[PDB]
């Protein structure tokens, strides 16, 4: 039975427990000893799973802790909106989106920083945006900076929704665990209910307000003849000149679905497949009609497991069949037990299922960058060059910090909640019973393609320098052409319906003014020498963080290392030393490897695009690019990468003093302060630190200003954690300051 | 005495007085920099003359060395308050600010409170009272 | 091959003897304590030298130390 | 001669960091207190707690206002 | 010597190497009164069977780490053996049949200094000498 | 050195090396070698702040 | 000129750093509260294990190591 | 009960973050002191 169950108010609302840090833990509630209490109380703030023991009561504070976190969204949600209302220039770039740069945020009168208020085209001064709202809102059919008010309003009595539901479900009406575990159900509301009438009711926002608005913007009608949005739906005679094939009647327009003379909808539900050319995003009738497409499958979808009526499938008969009668015979390794025992894994821990949410939301967020500038969705998103750089490099950012995220999780759920029980030779057990042959022939593919990819970029360096161009792998020397993908450029090219999707793969130049929006990206030596970085650094990451949730429980070093923990330093300077052995020390190792496998993916495109995409078209038809076909000769060598990227591509960060660029030369140059700062923590250990601070501490006891909060240095793996902390942010804000001075010095 | 010119008469510094905006950023803090002395390209200099800038200098010593010793001795006669109590462990968690405010105001004439526990010998404490190692 | 002294400062809380991995240590009898033992290390060829009796002991600056010498097969834990 | 000056102070960086490698050898392997006692050389580690709180204001004195004095310029 | 039967495990990978069977080769040996399943030192999960169990390993931190384990299924009787490659079978642990936790009689004072630590020798009063500074036959 | 007097100590390899600490319990005994337990209120390293002491090594402070 | 004020204090900022680090790698080669037997150990040993907070790079050798990435920054 | 509520305002991290906006005295003493103010130009 799928009833709801409730407990009514379980925990008590006083500020008692606020006045008590550390209350959660029981050697923290204790009393604060050192300073590595301070540290712990927040180390440990969110480890709900070490709270208490019962999955009943940590599953509500997951619950609750969700809301409490939707709540912070809408904060920030309608501060974006609210900033388009009353402090952006929304009004000049919706009548010009051309010669108008998108700006919100303007800066205060003081301290002399109103230099960063350069000039965006209007008499507006501010800070050129890169985030895409503008071009979203347009999309969105906003057309006045009323309607973006009224949403930053909505959105603020919608946190304040979401956050006195946290309070509801922890302290008045907190449910139960049978009520968490009906996994079943929570996919048949997840999968129709909101992903379903989600983008069943985009696709009704789409059609009756963007479909409408931007249909008569392209026209031009100067925001003044515009109708507001409601004026669509009360005067449907107004969408009767637009979209003649329909009736437009508030019942006799309906009527042609149900009778499935779906002919009617033919004008505004299209199968184009290409870029709009007076924009440059996709067709918002292309789009209205894939989310129809989208709500269809997925509410169909959300009908598949079987809820209390009966009819539906079961995970937990879907998954207990997958044994070794049944299977196809050349992936029958798997086990008379099969996976048996694999329910009672995702149902009974939440590292099991954040551990695979992260690593999909990760992987999905990189898929949605690849999209977004290859098919662009957004009008006049892709001739916003800083737009679309900063939207890829986003997104992969964000997308490869979950992937780290999807294999911290995969090696807690071993250290803690990993049973050997109920994984007896099961899919799971089977991969801990041979974690030496899965990472042998890892290191061996991470060992070939370090070769195979760096290497000869070591060649072609060395062949540069010696004089012989025709020696290295060029386009002119030793050709290495991407034979298997340059043959999906030509098959996706000779299936198209009649209008070529992702000018990507080839096809036409959608130029729609000045700057050109998307071209064909031809694949050379250059691009199969740098899929084979990218093929290098994503398989040592998966190395480096597969090592840590293979060898979580235990190794042929440390053969009871589920016991020390999962977060824990070393096992002594014993066995010739065991430091980071940890599953935790792992994903501190492939955070590096995330950071340089995704700096590349993000300077691959940075460079692809400036040289074989982006650029100005004239009045013949030729393209002069922003570096000029700089990709093809000069990126086969890392001394190219040296000259030709960074060296003459920070010219605009560099000389970007007294100017409006002024706060990206600042952070570009606090950026690598921080990355050298974290080599401080890095490099060092704490018991040089340690005692350090017994030297110091001497000249407070001796001038009696000694604390009792007694000083001492960061632990081990707290020395590590702000080593990656650092490295990770003044690398990331000195690429961030060097992707944005160079796009908005162009546009 | 040296070639840092005053900012009246230097050929280099009356062009950044020239060409200039307005607001409030380079006209009234740019004429008071006029009385300083600039080098050859113009920029006020920070020379160290005998009488010329003698309290020209000592205005950012006594200034900031008094709110340095300010804040260093509200934070001193805290945690010893704190210790006569017998509960410095919590203390310095949760400020007890009736006392940390106390504690500030017996600190606002410090030059005259150390100086009483200089020749009084409780500033320092002595050797055998501090901590130290295997030495 | 590593070496494990242990001094007089000793307790008898046996602490060291339940943290070893490799079964060095053992309690024998004594007169100094309360427990009236100490501990003593005759498998000090098994110390796989992981110093883990020495974050056990409670007495300040410890009673028991490894001092890391001539490592060999058995004392850097190579199963291969 | 911009080469030579950069090589002989990498060099005289080296015999620096070797003149302070050795004194703590000195210390560890050829020392004993029982010979040097009450001399110049017990003093020093007497108060070895005032040298390294001294050398660490300097430190910390040097650095908040020479960095805080570039990223003010800058 | 050694017998039994071994659990019920399908084959590793972290299990013995050419280590084993040509210098050194360890043993547990327990018995136990149920069909219960515990988790092997080399990777993976087991079945111990009802009567003498018997699961060699490579090393002596192994056992004891599965020695560790089997005293939280309330199975305390193991024997670990130790087999060279010619054969011999000595027995290691526990030695004298009583757990090193405990205190036994007979039992010696070895590797005991006299003093307390911070009392050893300078590393100037042992130079050129064989001993090391913790060896130190003075007090 | 009776419990409850606060002593200070002489041991130099300890933490508490001219720390004030309050004396929990002497054992009678006579044979044990180290009888004060003196209970002092800073931990060292990560953990205790009770240490078995002998009464060479303590000079009380009142 | 003023442009050589400001490295000198920088050059001086790296003379007393990478003194610090010597100066305590050379007193504190016979031990400090973190572990009082230095001497027991030899010049070059990693550490004393996780115990007391963690004691990497506790060695004297360890010292006049983080003072050659002063020494080549300096 | 709001008396342990301003209990917890007298807790560290939070008289340490309001120790900072009343360090915004000197945004007001760098708005109308015409903010230029070099170290020979105050009194
Ligand atoms: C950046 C700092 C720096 C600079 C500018 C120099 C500059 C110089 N060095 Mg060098 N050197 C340095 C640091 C530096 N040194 C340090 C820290 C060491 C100690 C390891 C050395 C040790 C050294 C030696 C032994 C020699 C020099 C020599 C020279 C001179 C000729 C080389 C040349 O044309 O320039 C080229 C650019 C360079 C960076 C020079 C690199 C020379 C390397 C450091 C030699 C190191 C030897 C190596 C460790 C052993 C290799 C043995 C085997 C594998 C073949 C030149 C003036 C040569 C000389 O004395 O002229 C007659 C010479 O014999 N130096
Ligand atoms: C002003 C209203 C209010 C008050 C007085 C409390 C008070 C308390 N909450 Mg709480 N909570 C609230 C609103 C409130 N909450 C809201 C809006 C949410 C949604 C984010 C939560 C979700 C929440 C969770 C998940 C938890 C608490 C817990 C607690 C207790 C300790 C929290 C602490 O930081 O120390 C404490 C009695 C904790 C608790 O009950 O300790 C066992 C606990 O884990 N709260
Ligand atoms: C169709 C019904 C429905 C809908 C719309 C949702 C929606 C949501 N659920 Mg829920 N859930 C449901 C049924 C539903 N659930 C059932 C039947 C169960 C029992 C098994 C659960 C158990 C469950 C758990 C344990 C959790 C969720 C969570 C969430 C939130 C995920 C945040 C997000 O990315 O999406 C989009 C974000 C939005 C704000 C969209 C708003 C959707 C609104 C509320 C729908 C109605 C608005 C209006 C009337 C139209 C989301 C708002 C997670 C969460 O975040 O907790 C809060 C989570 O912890 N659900
Ligand atoms: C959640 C989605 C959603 C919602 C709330 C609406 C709501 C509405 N639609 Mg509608 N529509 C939708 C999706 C949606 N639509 C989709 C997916 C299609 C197929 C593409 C249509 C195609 C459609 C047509 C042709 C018409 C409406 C019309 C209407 C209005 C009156 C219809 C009625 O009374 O019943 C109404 C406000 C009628 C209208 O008033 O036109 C402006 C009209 O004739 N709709
Ligand atoms: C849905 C996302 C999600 C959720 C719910 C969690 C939840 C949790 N993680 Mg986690 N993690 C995630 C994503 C997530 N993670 C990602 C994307 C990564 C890759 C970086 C990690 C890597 C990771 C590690 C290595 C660890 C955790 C740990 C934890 C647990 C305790 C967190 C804590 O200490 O308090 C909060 C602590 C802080 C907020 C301090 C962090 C300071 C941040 C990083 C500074 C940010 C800089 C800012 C932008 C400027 C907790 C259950 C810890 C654990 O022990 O698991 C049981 C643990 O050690 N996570
Ligand atoms: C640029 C510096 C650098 C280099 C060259 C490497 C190289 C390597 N890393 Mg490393 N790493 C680095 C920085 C570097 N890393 C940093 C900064 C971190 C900090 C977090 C790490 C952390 C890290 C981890 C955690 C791991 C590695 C691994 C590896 C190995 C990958 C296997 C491979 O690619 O085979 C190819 C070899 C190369 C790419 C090296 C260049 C080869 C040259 C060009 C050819 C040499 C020519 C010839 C043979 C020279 C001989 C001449 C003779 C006179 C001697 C590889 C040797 C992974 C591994 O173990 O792999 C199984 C591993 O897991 N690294
Ligand atoms: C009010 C408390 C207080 C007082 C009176 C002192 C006093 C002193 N400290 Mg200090 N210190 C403090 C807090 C304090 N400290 C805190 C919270 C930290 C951690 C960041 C430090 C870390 C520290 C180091 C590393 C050093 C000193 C040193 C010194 C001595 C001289 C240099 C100096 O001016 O301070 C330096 C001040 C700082 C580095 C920052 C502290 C000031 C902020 C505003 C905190 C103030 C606390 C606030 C009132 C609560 C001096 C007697 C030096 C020494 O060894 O003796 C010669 C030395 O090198 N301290
Ligand atoms: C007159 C000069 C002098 C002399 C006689 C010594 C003598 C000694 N030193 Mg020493 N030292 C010196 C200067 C000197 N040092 C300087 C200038 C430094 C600062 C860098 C040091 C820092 C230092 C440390 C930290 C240690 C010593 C140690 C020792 C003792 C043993 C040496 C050893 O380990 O074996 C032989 C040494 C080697 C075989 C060299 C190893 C490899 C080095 C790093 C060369 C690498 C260069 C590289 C390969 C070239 C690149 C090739 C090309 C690609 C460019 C020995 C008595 C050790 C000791 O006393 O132990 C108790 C010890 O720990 N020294
Ligand atoms: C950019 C890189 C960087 C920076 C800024 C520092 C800075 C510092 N190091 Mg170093 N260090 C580094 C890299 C770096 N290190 C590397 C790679 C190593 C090799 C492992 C070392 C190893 C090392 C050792 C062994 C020691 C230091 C010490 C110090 C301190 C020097 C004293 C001082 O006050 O200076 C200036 C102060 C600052 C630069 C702090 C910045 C002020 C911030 C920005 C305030 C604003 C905070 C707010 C949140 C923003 C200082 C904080 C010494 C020390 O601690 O002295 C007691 C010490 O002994 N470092
Ligand atoms: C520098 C460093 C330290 C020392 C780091 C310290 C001491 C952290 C510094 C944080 C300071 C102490 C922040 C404290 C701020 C105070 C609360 C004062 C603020 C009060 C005002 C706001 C009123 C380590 O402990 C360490 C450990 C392991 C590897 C590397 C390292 C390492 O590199
Ligand atoms: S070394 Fe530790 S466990 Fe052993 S007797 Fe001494 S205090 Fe007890
Ligand atoms: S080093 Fe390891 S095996 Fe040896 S006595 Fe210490 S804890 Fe036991």
């Amino acid at each position: 039975e799928v009833r709801v169950v409730v407990d009514n108010d379980p925990v008590p609302t006083s500020f008692q427990k606020w006045s008590q840090p550390g209350h959660f833990d029981r050697t923290l509630a204790k009393g604060a000893k050192t300073t590595t209490w301070i540290w712990n109380l927040h180390a440990n703030a969110h480890d709900f799973d070490t709270h208490t023991s019962d999955l009943e009561d940590i599953s509500r504070k997951i619950f609750a802790a969700h809301f409490g976190h939707l709540a912070v969204v809408f904060i920030w949600l309608s501060g974006m909106y609210f900033h388009g209302a009353r402090f952006s220039n929304f009004e000049a770039w919706m009548a010009n989106p051309t010669g108008i740069k998108p700006s919100a945020q303007v800066v205060w009168p003081i301290f002399g920083q109103e230099i960063l208020n350069g000039d965006m085209g209007g008499g507006f001064h501010g800070i050129q945006i890169t985030s895409g709202l503008f071009q979203m809102w347009r999309a969105a059919g906003f057309t006045n900076t009323f309607q973006l008010y009224c949403t930053a309003i909505g959105g603020l009595v919608m946190a304040a929704l979401m956050l006195f539901a946290g309070w509801f479900h922890y302290h008045k009406r907190a449910p139960k665990l049978e009520w968490f575990q009906n996994t079943q159900s929570m996919l048949n509301h997840h999968l129709a209910g909101l992903l379903g009438l989600g983008s069943l009711g985009w696709t009704g926002h789409l059609i009756h307000v963007s479909l409408p608005t931007n249909k008569l913007l392209d026209t031009g009608v100067a925001l003044k003849d515009i109708p507001l949005p409601h004026e669509f739906i009360l005067n449907p005679s107004l969408m009767n000149k637009l979209y003649p094939h329909a009736d437009w009647g508030f019942v006799k327009g309906v009527v042609p679905f149900f009778t499935l003379q779906w002919g009617h909808f033919t004008d505004f539900l299209t199968f184009k497949g290409g870029l709009n050319p007076v924009t440059g995003g996709l067709w918002l009738t292309d789009v209205a009609h894939h989310h129809l497409a989208i709500a269809v499958m997925f509410i169909i979808a959300g009908h598949m497991y079987r809820t209390n009526w009966g009819i539906g499938h079961s995970i937990k008969e879907m998954l207990d069949d997958a044994r070794t009668p049944n299977m196809l015979p050349f992936l029958s390794f798997i086990g008379p037990v099969g996976h048996k025992g694999l329910f009672e894994v995702l149902t009974t821990s939440w590292h099991a299922q954040l551990s695979i949410n992260l690593a999909m939301l990760g992987s999905l967020s990189i898929i949605i960058a690849h999209h977004m500038y290859a098919m662009p969705p957004y009008p006049y998103l892709a001739t916003d060059y800083g737009t679309v750089v900063s939207l890829f490099t986003h997104h992969v950012w964000i997308g490869g910090f979950l992937i780290v995220g999807g294999a911290a999780h995969a090696a807690i759920y071993m250290v803690r909640d990993y049973d050997p029980e109920q994984n007896f030779n099961n899919v799971l057990d089977r991969v801990l019973r041979h974690r030496d042959a899965i990472i042998s022939h890892l290191a061996w593919v991470c060992q070939f393609l370090g070769f195979h990819s760096f290497a000869m970029y070591c060649h072609n360096d060395t062949m540069r320098a010696f004089g012989r161009p025709q020696d290295m792998f060029s386009d002119t020397g030793i050709q290495l052409q991407p034979v298997f993908a340059q043959w999906l450029q030509h098959i996706h090219t000779m299936t198209i319906l009649h209008d070529p999707v992702s000018y990507a793969f080839g096809g036409g130049v959608v130029a729609v003014g000045g700057k050109v929006a998307m071209m064909p990206i031809t694949l050379g030596t250059a691009d199969f020498l740098i899929h084979h970085i990218h093929a290098f650094t994503i398989h040592v990451t998966v190395l480096v963080l597969l090592k840590g949730v293979l060898f979580a429980r235990s190794s042929r070093l440390i053969p009871d290392k589920a016991n020390l923990g999962f977060r824990f330093p070393c096992d002594g300077p014993g066995r010739g030393g065991t430091c980071q052995v940890s599953a935790w020390d792992h994903v501190f190792l492939g955070l590096f490897w995330m950071y340089n496998s995704l700096s590349m993916v993000i300077f691959h495109f940075f460079w692809k695009m400036q040289s074989d995409v982006w650029g100005t078209v004239g009045a013949d038809g030729v393209v002069t690019h922003i570096t000029g076909g700089n990709f093809a000769t000069s990126s086969i060598t890392n001394n190219g990468w040296l000259r030709d990227f960074l060296w003459a591509q920070s010219t605009q960060v560099i000389t970007s003093y007294n100017t409006s660029l002024s706060a990206y030369g600042l952070m570009f140059l606090g950026g690598h302060f921080i990355f050298g700062f974290s080599l401080m923590f890095l490099f060092s250990g704490r018991g040089y630190w340690q005692e350090l601070i017994e030297s110091i501490v001497w000249a407070h006891n001796k001038l009696k200003v000694a604390p009792a909060i007694q000083p001492r240095a960061l632990s081990i793996i707290h020395g590590r954690a702000v080593g990656v902390a650092h490295y990770l942010l003044g690398g990331i804000v000195t690429t961030w300051a060097f992707f944005l001075a160079r796009m908005t010095a162009f546009g | 005495n040296t070639t840092l010119v005053p900012c009246y008469k230097s050929p280099a510094f009356v062009e950044r007085m020239k060409n200039a905006p307005d607001s409030y950023y380079t006209t009234k803090p740019l004429k008071a920099y006029s009385q300083l002395l600039c080098g050859e390209d113009g920029l006020p200099r920070i020379a160290l003359d005998r009488l010329s800038l003698a309290v020209d200098v000592a205005i950012p010593i006594a200034i900031f060395l008094y709110t340095a010793g300010f804040i260093g001795w509200s934070g001193r006669s805290y945690l010893q308050a704190i210790k006569k109590q017998d509960k410095a462990e919590e203390k310095e968690v949760f400020i007890d600010v009736p006392l940390f405010i106390s504690c500030m105001v017996m600190a606002l004439f410090w030059p005259m409170a150390v100086i009483k526990e200089l020749l009084a010998g409780e500033l320092v404490a002595k050797d055998e009272e501090i901590p130290i190692s295997v030495r | 091959s590593h070496t494990v002294k242990i001094y007089d400062t000793c307790i008898g809380c046996t602490q060291c003897v339940r943290a070893c991995p490799t079964d060095v240590l053992e309690m024998v009898p004594w007169d100094g304590c309360r427990a009236g033992q100490i501990a003593s290390s005759p498998r000090t060829e098994d110390c796989v030298g992981c110093k883990r009796c020495e974050t056990a002991c409670p007495t300040d600056f410890l009673s028991i130390r490894v001092y890391l010498g001539a490592e060999t097969t058995r004392s850097m834990g190579l199963a291969y | 001669m911009a080469a030579l000056y950069t090589h002989h102070q990498y060099i005289a960086g080296f015999l620096m960091v070797g003149a302070f490698s050795h004194a703590a050898i000195f210390w560890i392997k050829d020392y004993d207190p029982e010979q040097n006692k009450g001399n110049v050389l017990e003093r020093v580690l007497k108060h070895k707690e005032a040298i390294i709180a001294h050398l660490s204001w300097v430190s910390l004195f040097l650095g908040f206002h020479t960095l805080g004095l570039y990223v003010h310029n800058d | 010597t050694l017998s039994g039967q071994t659990p019920i495990f399908g084959g590793s990978t972290g299990g013995l190497l050419k280590k084993a069977e040509v210098e050194e080769k360890y043993a547990i040996t327990w018995t136990s009164p149920k069909e219960q399943v515990f988790e092997m030192p080399t990777g993976g999960a087991a079945i111990m069977r009802q009567g003498q169990n018997l699961l060699y390993l490579a090393r002596k931190e192994q056992c004891i780490a599965l020695g560790g384990q089997l005293r939280k299924f309330k199975i305390t009787d193991y024997k670990i053996y130790r087999i060279y490659p010619n054969g011999e079978t000595v027995y290691i642990h526990p030695a004298d049949g009583v757990f090193p936790e405990k205190v036994n009689q007979g039992r010696e004072k070895v590797r005991y200094n006299d003093r307390r630590i911070g009392q050893n020798p300078s590393p100037s009063k042992v130079k050129f000498s064989g001993i090391a500074t913790y060896d130190a036959p003075n007090s | 050195v009776q419990r409850g007097s606060k002593v200070r100590i002489l041991r130099p390899e300890s933490y508490w090396f001219q720390d004030v600490g309050t004396v929990a319990s002497i054992e009678q005994g006579g044979t044990s070698r180290y009888p004060v337990i003196v209970r002092f209120d800073k931990v060292n390293y990560a953990g205790v702040n009770t240490n078995n002491f002998a009464q060479d090594e303590l000079v009380e402070v009142e | 000129g003023p442009g050589d004020f400001y490295v000198h204090h920088a050059i001086a900022l790296g003379l007393h750093v990478t003194t610090l680090i010597l100066v305590k790698g050379a007193l504190d080669a016979r031990g400090s509260k973190l572990m009082p037997d230095k001497k027991d150990f030899g010049y070059a040993f990693p550490c004393d294990g996780p115990g007391r907070g963690g004691t990497c790079d506790i060695s004297a050798w360890d010292a006049s190591y983080l003072a050659v990435f002063w020494m080549l920054n300096t | 009960e709001a008396r342990y509520l301003f209990r917890y305002l007298s807790s560290a991290p939070v008289v340490a973050t309001l120790a900072l906006i009343i360090i915004s005295v000197i945004l007001i003493v760098l708005n109308y002191l015409f903010p230029g103010l070099q170290y020979g130009t105050f009194f």
